[PDB]
């Protein structure tokens, strides 16, 4: 759809919609600007997941509000109808971010720092996808986040540091996942803690700015324990 | 539903 | 495009919708129910109201956050055009209502608390598109707006009480387009002072709750005038 | 901008 504008005016208008808080605007602008082809600067890559993260959170969040209101009800067929029609919503939205990824951002992805955080990005919409799903369609997706996952978190042990942003948010993800998708909680734990220390013991490493960024992070992670433990 | 942390923007 | 779902059902999935914080659904489900030619309730004209007025909000902040940076721009063309494609949504937001309210919601409303508030609401949505019109467009657009206030006042003031919440949610937004549509800030406050007055000396009258109601609006009345004065 | 109060959702 934004095939006529410039790469560089779709990115330009990406910023400013995030500025006046349009996601779905943000989104559109960004899937233009992948669909011109070429790699995702750091920045760029950001805009992305910022402005599908916001869309399918509201989508996320709607969600969990009529399956609870659903599931009281069966403690009319209006209720069901509109679950679903937001449970098709965000399935759009997890595919089209999915069919970004593979066609074709992860496949020309070398770097790390690209590759892994494509990488998060397929686990994460995976992780989306389930948790709507059921049944047998909701095992084969599981499959596919934590195979993504796992192939992130094998790149970011390999290639960057245990503070590094990207790998501290991955595996912050991965745990989420781990908890409240696999069921796996002792694995969740076991991830955040390990992820924790590591990182803390390569804390020394950092200046000001980095070392804000990552306990930024690790403070989730924490969270996440207090929560589990 | 009690949401654990995940990255990024808490849009949910 | 709501022709096919029950009119109950269109009312149940706006309720859903608004749980859900769908607000564009909501319209949509509201927009439905109007097109099946029957009156509405005080309810149902309450959740069109919320509707509407929550996508219209979205519009009109992101409206005035690009404004603001195309302002200061002009202290390349990406900032104009985004800024114009969100004013042609928010613009065609604005004719849509006041599209329903036209066909053919005013038309049949005969009493005081149904026709003061579509009038109340078509001054509203003319005043939207007054705050993003220029030139002789805006000198008409203001007229209307004007018009349309004038009436529902009119009635109000024949038809219901002072402290009826309607006939207070007009005044407060008729002396908001005094203030800053009309360029007639004198004209404001002594509408926010005389309809507060009157208010004051009506409460007795109110039960507990309907005086929780009317003080409610009353306040933003004194929230205006503090600012103002 | 200064927005000044009217009724209903505060949405903008
Ligand atoms: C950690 O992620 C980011 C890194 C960098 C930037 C950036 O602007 N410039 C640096 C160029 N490499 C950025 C901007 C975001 C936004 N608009 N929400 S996120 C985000
Ligand atoms: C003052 O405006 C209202 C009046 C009444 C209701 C209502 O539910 N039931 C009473 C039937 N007359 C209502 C519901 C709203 C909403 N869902 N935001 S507003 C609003
Ligand atoms: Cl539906
Ligand atoms: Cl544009
Ligand atoms: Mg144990
Ligand atoms: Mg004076």
């Amino acid at each position: 759809a934004m095939g006529s504008m410039e790469r560089a005016s779709l990115i330009q208008k990406a910023k400013l919609a995030e500025q006046a808080e349009r996601y779905e605007d943000m989104a559109a602008f960004m899937k233009g600007a992948v669909e011109k082809g070429e790699e995702l600067s750091c920045e760029e890559r950001n805009l992305l997941s910022v402005a599908y993260k916001n869309v399918v959170g509201g989508q996320r969040a709607a969600w969990r509000v009529l399956s609870s209101i659903e599931q009281k009800s069966n403690e009319g067929p209006e209720v069901r109808e509109y679950r679903e029609k937001v449970e098709t919503e965000l399935q759009g939205v997890c595919d089209t971010v999915l069919g970004l990824l593979d066609s074709h951002l992860i496949k020309e992805a070398g770097d790390a720092e690209s590759r892994v955080f494509y990488l998060k990005m397929k686990g994460d919409y995976y992780r989306y996808l389930a948790e709507v799903a059921t049944g047998d369609d909701k095992k084969r997706i599981i499959d596919s986040a934590r195979s993504a996952y796992q192939e992130a978190m094998d790149i970011s042990k390999k290639e960057m540091p245990p503070t590094n942003p990207i790998r501290l948010g991955l595996a912050l993800n991965f745990s989420v996942f781990h908890y409240e998708i696999a069921n796996s909680p002792e694995e969740a734990i076991s991830l955040a803690k390990t992820t924790f220390d590591e990182a803390m013991a390569d804390l020394h490493t950092l200046s000001e700015d980095s070392y804000k960024d990552s306990t930024l992070i690790m403070q989730l992670l924490r969270d996440n324990l207090t929560l589990w433990t | 539903k009690l949401m654990f942390k995940t990255e990024g923007p808490d849009s949910d």
